[PDB]
This record gives structure tokens, C-alpha cells and sequence, in this order.
């Protein structure tokens, strides 16, 4: 003796098959439909993604690495040739320095 | 537990173990013809008493037969490599596509297949054709208050085809 | 009468999707790739030069390639 | 990066001014220009950030996170439609205007001198998301899920703006820079300990840690695609972010404070990890991967070490772009079967071909595959906290056993091996589902390839 | 001729011998009966929602989704604290964690004091 | 991968390797032949008809299914149904 509601048993399955087979994945608007082929496989494959593989198969030097390889060559060929070792540590000055004594 | 009924009989529960044990023995016991000299004794074992009218003394002998089977079992009988359990079990499910498809392919596609779509047109034609008033009229007419078993009768009254066999019928052959 | 109709699910729309994705890679993959190829027929990189007695050059031309 | 910021300005009243049908084809052509765009900005040199007038900086703790969000931003549109499809033209448009402004706070989340602005972009990213989830998160308790978000994003993250606001009259300004120079460490007293937990335990909650990750999976089953993704990948990897820009003060303390964190986060992420493996509602399998990769994130941010920190955004990269793809496969399988449930859905073998190579793929870079970018964040987390206790390698080595565990009993429980051949519903799969999993994995493969970008500022 | 194979959690014992199958008694053949109508009239149910022509969805299981509601947030009601759950919450949730950090207090002070004092293989110890 | 089958051949050899077992009789024997009813002979030696089945033809008959055939009509059809060979 009683229903709490009145509203329609809803929805269907509305397939976006069995009515354009050659269409491709959203809704039924046949030519927006290529468009958007055709915006989303120019604009992200493309135009973006061998584009980007491009860009970071060759950008500048970055964080300064073939710098720092030549840089290190010839700065061990300097330390080569004055006959001083090789990275001597301290890398401050150990002269300028003021330890707080007892 | 069976779709016919629930007990099976004492008759059953004898035979299934005698077909049980057979197996083990075949599984036991190869080059076959000491195999036939054993399988002939436990035929022998079983006709040892034939004429046994008592109930109590047969489930009794039926209760030390399966101690004394479960005693002596083997750990891999020799199941056949196409039941489950074997060694097959759907090995070929690899192409077991179900039937349900083969509707949904692009109509270039449904061209290359002329005949066979047209054939399968209309037996889907014929499944609609014959489901309202057959399978309504019987499910509505044989059925008592429980329906009380799984094996159901065919549509023997007037006409057409039995009830509920579409996924009965279309199955795929088992060898795709 | 021996042979029988296999069952496949389907092919168009996944040949139709692998074919635009190769096809449009392909699109701007020969550009770049033909280009690229003539750049490092024709251009060149650079040599491995010094900076001379009194002389300031770019922010770039500190770089191998040409592109970069 | 105000050449990012006012383009994201001249990009939303475009779609409200938009007519019929042709919404999506402008909102999405001009996020892929965007993201040419931000393309542009990976130049970060050597000794220093790439600086810009006050507000604005750049660092690999941020460039690469920064270029995850505006490449996710097309990816995460494509995914909205198709289940808000049947609703208003004015209800789609307010719906996609919301993303693109949680995509602009965002930015501005990324690209923020001050902690200060920090705070104020922290709650900005907070905010839409809320609506987003509890509006359209289609099942009965989306709002429990958007409630417990909102209270525990906002409990956790307050006292952290009375702590930066004191930060701020103690030492000057908050520039990331001046911090740099002019820090000084805060020995073991109770205040400084109440400071540090205040920080980092808005943080925690951000994570989530162990303790209160009962925030994420209601707020992960009970939301629309774009909000799950945006939720999983931008707001965990931009609460590891904010740490990783706040640690850099108060070093001496966390040796003795750290102690319960790690312990919490080790012990969590086996217990997570195998509380992934049993569970129904496939969905939320992906939620507490998520839960245990930023334990593991955690531990990697606190032991302190630059294998760590290189390791943890490799990790934070490489589990953003997956978890984004599992969802999104997530939601294609949701749309299939109407379900939710693992158990239901089944076979997908012999039906979709293809997608099945996707599930596969995706699974595999979980398993940290070693190609995928997830082994080098797990490596490098492992050395480091090998050489931090040199005993707890064990619990390191038994997550990974069970993670390859649960995602690989994932792939093989739903799609390997049988239809329950009444399902009889599924369509072969379109070309946008296709087209979103090509856009999430071929540019890990092509970062796979050379990946010195994406390691820290402690190259 | 054996010890009638006890079961155990994961020992099966099958239903050849229980041995107490064997006493049958009419309300048990009863049982069987109406578990055996219970099944019939499920299945009939099944089939006839299970062959239309029309019907393009899922089959919509209860029993699936009974299953789930009632594992995934029928489980927080109904709940007390009783002994037995505060106890072994207790011990299953803060004990392994209190053990592990008592083994890293005991690791992280071996290696505090004896990189203290100067005896570690650390001639070179560099990826730090 | 391929030996083809024939209802009219296998039938022949379920005949065939009926007609090989030693105590009943090629007398009176054909395809509508009742085991149980008219034959005479015991359950018993009908189930080590149907083991001699699964023995040559290498798949297991279910256990439900070794009680209710006593023919050799329905031992052909049963086998053409589980291997499925028709035209």
C-alpha cells in the first residue's frame, strides 16, 4: 500500500555500436568524432610525443655534464703535469682558519 | 549431490567404488595382464557375496571397503589427459570464443561472410521466433509449487523446439 | 567436407587503431629523422676550439651539436 | 612561468564561451599546446635553481612534476567523458572549468617561492577536488569519502601555517634561497620536536602515513576518474614534494624524531602490501599500491641521502604515470561489467585482444619490471636504506616479493582464462580507451630510455 | 587396518568415509530433499533470467554483491570491544613494530659507537 | 592434430569391441540390445562395458552417466556428443 517514489526505470544500454560501426570511442556526433581522431593522434603523438623524444634526445647540458667531463680531463692533466697530487684535500685553505682553542 | 536426486542408493555408493577402485588398480598395476589377474580377484572379491540379503551387513562390509581402499590408494591414478583432473582440463579454451559474439564485427567483415550470416539470421530469428508462448506455457504449466529437480522435459505437448537450450545447443565443438 | 568456421572475437578495431598509431607516428617520423640525417650529413657539430687572446663570444656556440 | 600561468586564464573562458560539440576538440587541442608548452621549460643548469621575479622558480624537485601535471591534464579530460555524457552542456562545462582551475592551482602549487604560498596553493589544490569526488562520485558514500578528504587534508595540514608563520618572524622571509643561507640548526629541545612535528606530520597526513591512510581509499572507490587520478598522483607526489621543500631546515632533530616515522612506514607498507592482496572491489587493489609505494617514498625522503632523494622521485614520477593508467583501466573495466567487483568480472583473453596487453604492460611496470622506472626509484630507496641500518633490506626485499605478488594476481585473476559466459555485453574496445593507454606508456618507455632528467636536484 | 585419517584445517575429509553418513534418519533425508528443491528453484530462477533474447547486460547476481557490501562496510556495525578484540588488536598492531624498533635501536647504536670509535671497513665507504 | 570421426564408423567399433567380451553372445546381438532388461547380465560386468569404453576411447564418462545408458544406441550418441562430430 505504499511506493516512497514515482520515477522511471532508467537507463538503457545505449550502445554507441549498432548504429555507426565504423565510428571511434565517444558519442554520436559522426564528424566531431574524426575531429577529434584527428586532434588527439596529431596533437599527441604527433606533434608531442616524437617531438618531446627529440627534445630530450638532445637539449644543452644539462646540470652541466660535458662541461664537468672536459673540465675534469684538463684539470687532471694540469695535476699530471705539476707533479702535486691529485685532489688534495682540505679544500679550504687550511692556513685560514681560527679553531677555538681551549 | 547430483542433479537428478539427492541419495544416490547403496547400490550407487557400491558401484562408484567399484569403478573408484578398478581405476586405482589399472593405475597400480602395469603391463595389463597382471593387471587382468587382479581386476578379475577384486571381481571375485565382490561376487565373493552376491546373495546377500541383509542391509546392515552390506554398509558395514561397504565401510571396511573404503578403509581398506583408502588404505591402499595410489597418489597419481592414471586420469585421462581430457577430464578434469588431467592432464588436459580446456588446454584448447584458447579459442573457446563464446557464441554470444561473432554479432558485433564491422559490416565489411559481415560482407566476407555472406551465407553463414545470413544462416545465423535466421536461427536468431528462429530463437526469438519460439520463445513466448512454448517456454512461458511450460515453465508456467509443468512446474509445481517447488520445482524440485534440475533434469526438465522437453516441449513433447504440441510443437517446437524444448525449452531453455540456446547455451545447451550453441556451444563451441570442443576442438577450435 | 571436412573444414570448419573458426570463431574470432574480432579484428577491425584494433587493426584500425594500430594502423592510425603507426601511421601517425610514422606522419612526423620521417620528417624529423630525414632531418636530423641531414643535418648530420651537411652542417656539421663544431671543432674543439679555444677562446682566443682577448675575445667574448655568444651564450651559445659552447655546444657540440647544432640542433642544441 | 607567468607565460604558463596567464595561458591556463586565456584557456577557461574558452570553453564557457564554448558552443554545442565543440567543447572537447578546444579544450583538449589547446592542453596538448600547453603542453608543448611546458616542454619549453626544462633547462635547469648546474649550481643554481632557474629563478624569476619573486614568486616564481624551477628546480627537477619540481620541473618534471610540474610537466607530469600539464601532460596529465589532456589525459585526465579524455578519461571525463562518456559517464557525464548524457548531463547539461552547463554542468560538462562547469565540470571541465573546475579541472582547469585545480590544474592552475596546481602550477602554482609546483612553482612557489615562499611556504607561505605553499600553504595557500595546498589548500587551493584541496578545494575543488572535494566537489569533484563528492559531486560525481557515483556510489552511496562518495560523501563519506569527500568528508573524511576534507578533514583530514585541512586537521593535519593547519598547524603547519602557525609553525611556517613562526619560521617566518624568526628568521625573515621564506624564500626557498634564504633559507638556504641563512639556516642554522635547532638543537633537542621539546619545542623544536613540537615544531618539526607539527611540519611534518601536516605531511604525513598528506602521504598518507600509516596511521590515518584510511583517508585515501573511500576518497579513491568513491570518485569519477579525474578526480582519482588527480587525487592519487598529483596530491601524494605534491605532499612529497612540500616535504622535500621543507626538510631542508631543521636537519639535527630528525635523527632523534625519525625514529617512530620509519618504523611506522616499514611496518605499514608490509602490512598495506599484503592487506592489497585479499581484498574485493579491484578498484581498491590500486589504492593501497599506492598506499605502500609512498611508505616506501616516506622512508626514502626521511633516512636522507642523495641516492635516496633520486631514487624517491624517480619512484614519485614512475608510480604517478602508472597508477594513473591502472585507474584509467580500472574505469574501462568498470564501464564494461557495471560492476566494481573482482570476481565478476572475468576471462578477457579471448575477448579484447589487446587490451589485455595493456593490463599486462601496466602490471609489469608495478612489478618493477627492470626497465620500468619503478625498479631505479626501488634500487635506489634499497642501497640507501641498506646502507642506513644494513638489517632492514629484509622488509625492503619481502615488500617486493609481495608486491610482484598482488599486481601480478591481479593481471592473472580477472583476465586469464574464463568468461562466465553471461556477461554478454562487451563491445571491442574503442580507440579513446586505446588512445589513453598509448598516451600513458610510450612516454615511460621514451623517459625509460634516457632518464637523467628525471633524478633530483642532487644529480 | 589404519587410523580412520583424522582431518585437520587443512587435511580434507572427504565424503567417502565421515563415518557418520551411515545413520541416516528420515529428517536427514528431509534435509537432503530440500536442498535439493532449494538448488532446483535457484536454478530455474537462473535460466529463465539467463535466456532472453532481449536481455543484453549482466545476469545481476544478489549473492555477489551481498558478499561484498557485507565484507567491505558491513563490517565497522557490528562491532564491541571485547577482551578478546582490544587484546589482539593490541598485539598484532604496535608489538612487531615496538620489535623491529628495538632491533634498530640495538643496530643503530653498534653503528654509532663503532663508527665512534674508528673500526669499520670504511678505507673507502663512499655512495653515503 | 587430426583424426575425424563418423557416427556410422564409431558405432561400428563400439559394436566391434562389444562383440569381442566373452560371455555374452554375437548370436543375438545389435544396436537395440537392453544390457540390464534383456541381456540378462549383471550392473557389474555393464560397468566394466563402459571402464572398456573409457579405456579405448581415452576420456572419462562421468560417474552419473555410468548408470543410466544400457544400450549401445546411447553409448554412440553419448560419445558423438562429448566429441561432438557431426556434419
Amino acid at each position: 500500500p505504499t511506493l516512497r517514489w514515482q520515477e522511471d526505470p532508467e537507463p538503457e544500454d545505449e550502445n554507441l555500436y549498432e548504429k555507426n560501426p565504423d565510428s571511434h570511442g565517444y558519442d554520436k556526433d559522426p564528424a566531431v568524432d574524426v575531429w577529434n581522431m584527428r586532434v588527439v593522434f596529431f596533437f599527441g603523438f604527433s606533434i608531442v610525443l616524437v617531438l618531446g623524444s627529440t627534445f630530450v634526445a638532445y637539449l644543452p647540458d644539462y646540470r652541466m655534464q660535458e662541461w664537468a667531463r672536459r673540465e675534469a680531463e684538463r684539470l687532471v692533466k694540469y695535476r699530471e703535469a705539476h707533479g702535486l697530487p691529485l685532489m688534495e684535500s682540505n679544500c679550504f685553505d687550511p692556513s685560514k682558519i681560527q679553531l677555538p682553542e681551549d | 549431490f547430483l542433479p537428478s536426486a539427492a541419495y544416490l542408493t547403496h547400490q550407487q555408493k557400491v558401484l562408484q567404488l567399484y569403478k573408484r577402485a578398478l581405476r586405482h588398480l589399472e593405475s597400480r598395476c602395469v603391463h595389463r595382464d597382471k593387471y587382468r589377474y587382479f581386476a578379475c580377484l577384486l571381481r571375485a572379491r565382490f561376487d565373493e557375496h552376491k546373495n546377500e540379503k541383509d542391509m546392515v551387513k552390506a554398509t558395514q562390509l561397504l565401510r571396511e571397503a573404503e578403509k581398506e581402499f583408502w588404505h591402499g590408494q595410489h597418489p597419481q591414478p592414471y586420469i585421462f589427459p581430457e577430464s578434469p583432473g588431467g592432464t588436459s582440463y580446456e588446454r584448447y579454451e584458447c579459442y573457446k570464443v563464446p557464441e554470444w559474439c561473432l554479432d558485433d564485427w564491422h559490416p565489411s567483415e559481415k560482407a566476407m561472410y555472406p551465407d553463414y550470416f545470413a544462416k545465423r539470421e535466421q536461427w536468431k530469428k528462429l530463437r526469438r521466433e519460439s520463445w513466448e508462448r512454448e517456454v512461458k506455457q511450460l515453465q508456467e504449466e509443468t512446474p509445481v509449487g517447488g520445482p524440485r529437480t534440475e533434469a526438465l522435459p522437453p516441449a513433447r505437448k504440441q510443437g517446437d523446439l524444448p525449452p531453455l537450450w540456446w547455451h545447451i545447443v550453441t556451444r563451441p565443438r570442443e576442438r577450435p | 567436407g571436412k573444414r570448419l568456421f573458426i570463431i574470432k572475437p574480432s579484428g577491425f578495431y584494433d587493426k584500425r587503431f594500430l594502423k592510425l598509431l603507426r601511421f601517425y607516428i610514422l606522419l612526423t617520423g620521417i620528417p624529423v629523422v630525414i632531418g636530423i640525417t641531414l643535418i648530420n650529413v651537411f652542417i656539421g657539430e663544431a671543432e674543439l676550439a679555444e677562446i682566443p687572446e682577448g675575445y667574448v663570444p655568444e651564450h651559445w656556440e659552447y655546444f657540440k651539436h647544432p640542433i642544441s | 612561468m607567468l607565460k604558463y600561468i596567464i595561458p591556463t586564464m586565456m584557456l577557461m573562458p574558452l570553453t564557457w564561451l564554448s558552443k554545442n560539440s565543440m567543447i572537447w576538440i578546444n579544450t583538449t587541442l589547446h592542453s596538448l599546446l600547453i603542453s608543448l608548452t611546458s616542454l619549453l621549460l626544462l633547462n635547469q643548469f648546474g649550481d643554481n635553481s632557474l629563478n624569476f621575479s619573486l614568486t616564481f622558480f624551477s628546480d627537477s624537485l619540481s620541473t618534471p612534476l610540474l610537466i607530469l601535471t600539464m601532460w596529465l591534464l589532456p589525459l585526465m579530460l579524455m578519461a571525463s567523458q562518456h559517464h557525464l555524457s548524457k548531463e547539461n552542456l552547463a554542468r560538462k562545462k562547469l565540470f571541465i572549468s573546475m579541472l582547469i582551475l585545480l590544474q592552475l592551482f596546481l602550477i602554482m602549487t609546483f612553482t612557489a617561492t615562499e611556504l607561505i604560498f605553499f600553504y595557500i596553493m595546498f589548500e587551493a589544490t584541496l578545494v575543488p577536488t572535494l566537489i569533484i569526488i563528492t559531486r560525481w562520485g557515483n556510489q552511496t558514500e562518495r560523501l563519506n569519502a569527500g568528508l573524511y578528504f576534507l578533514f583530514y587534508t585541512l586537521a593535519g595540514s593547519l598547524p603547519l601555517l602557525v609553525a611556517l608563520i613562526y619560521i617566518q618572524n624568526t628568521m625573515g622571509s621564506l624564500n626557498f634561497l634564504i633559507l638556504q643561507y641563512w639556516v642554522q640548526p635547532m638543537p633537542n629541545s621539546w619545542s623544536n620536536t613540537f615544531m618539526w612535528l607539527a611540519c611534518m606530520m601536516a605531511f604525513m597526513v598528506k602521504m598518507p602515513l600509516y596511521g590515518l591512510h584510511l583517508w585515501l581509499p573511500k576518497a579513491h572507490v568513491e570518485a569519477p576518474i579525474a578526480g582519482s587520478m588527480v587525487l592519487a598522483a598529483i596530491l601524494l607526489k605534491l605532499g612529497g614534494y612540500g616535504m622535500m621543500r621543507i626538510t631542508l631546515l631543521l636537519n639535527p632533530i630528525t635523527d632523534f624524531m625519525a625514529y617512530p616515522f620509519i618504523m611506522l612506514s616499514l611496518w605499514g607498507m608490509i602490512m598495506t602490501s599484503s592487506i592489497c592482496l585479499r581484498q574485493t572491489d579491484l578498484k581498491s587493489l590500486i589504492a593501497y599500491s599506492s598506499v605502500s609505494h609512498m611508505a616506501l617514498v616516506i622512508v626514502a625522503i626521511l633516512i636522507q641521502t642523495p641516492w635516496s632523494y633520486m631514487g624517491a622521485t624517480a619512484l614519485m614520477i614512475a608510480h604517478g604515470l602508472t597508477s594513473s593508467m591502472l585507474f584509467c583501466l580500472a574505469n574501462s573495466n568498470y564501464e564494461r561489467v557495471h560492476s566494481r567487483t573482482m570476481i565478476l568480472a572475468r576471462g578477457l583473453q579471448t575477448l579484447l585482444p589487446l587490451m589485455a596487453a595493456w593490463w599486462l604492460l601496466a602490471s609489469l611496470t608495478n612489478l618493477a619490471l627492470p626497465p620500468s622506472i619503478n625498479l631505479i626509484g626501488e634500487l635506489f630507496v634499497v642501497m640507501s636504506t641498506f646502507s642506513w641500518s644494513n638489517i632492514t633490506i629484509i622488509l625492503m626485499g619481502l615488500n617486493m616479493v609481495i608486491t610482484a605478488l598482488y599486481s601480478l594476481y591481479m593481471l592473472i585473476t580477472t583476465q586469464r582464462g574464463k568468461h562466465t559466459h553471461h556477461i554478454n555485453n562487451i563491445l571491442p574496445s574503442f580507440t579513446r580507451e586505446n588512445a589513453l593507454m598509448s598516451l600513458h606508456m610510450l612516454p615511460l618507455l621514451l623517459l625509460s630510455l634516457n632518464p637523467k632528467i628525471i633524478l633530483g636536484p642532487l644529480y | 587396518s589404519f587410523p580412520k585419517y583424522e582431518p585437520s584445517r587443512l587435511a580434507s575429509l572427504p565424503t567417502t568415509l565421515d563415518p557418520a553418513e551411515y545413520d541416516i534418519s528420515s529428517e536427514t533425508r528431509k534435509a537432503q530433499a530440500e536442498r535439493l528443491a532449494i538448488r532446483s528453484r535457484l536454478k530455474r530462477e537462473y535460466q529463465l533470467q539467463y535466456n532472453d533474447p532481449s536481455r543484453r547486460g549482466v545476469v545481476e547476481d544478489p549473492a555477489l554483491i551481498r558478499w561484498t557490501c557485507a565484507r567491505s562496510a558491513n563490517v565497522y556495525p557490528n562491532f564491541r570491544p571485547n577482551t578478546k578484540t582490544s587484546l589482539l588488536g593490541a598485539l598484532f598492531g604496535i608489538g612487531p613494530l615496538i620489535f623491529w624498533y628495538y632491533v634498530f635501536k640495538t643496530d643503530r647504536d653498534r653503528k654509532e659507537k663503532l663508527i665512534q670509535e674508528g673500526k669499520l671497513d670504511r678505507t673507502f665507504n663512499i655512495s653515503y | 592434430d587430426a583424426p575425424p570421426l563418423t557416427l556410422e564408423g564409431i558405432k561400428d567399433r563400439v559394436l566391434y569391441v562389444l562383440k569381442l567380451y566373452d560371455k555374452i553372445d554375437p548370436e543375438k546381438l545389435s544396436v537395440n540390445s537392453h544390457f540390464m532388461k534383456d541381456l540378462g547380465l549383471d550392473s557389474l560386468d555393464q560397468v566394466e562395458i563402459i571402464m572398456a569404453m573409457e579405456d579405448e576411447f581415452g576420456f572419462e564418462i562421468p560417474d552419473i552417466d555410468a548408470e543410466k545408458l544400457m544400450c549401445p544406441q546411447e553409448i554412440v550418441d553419448y560419445i558423438a556428443d562429448k566429441k561432438d562430430v557431426y556434419e
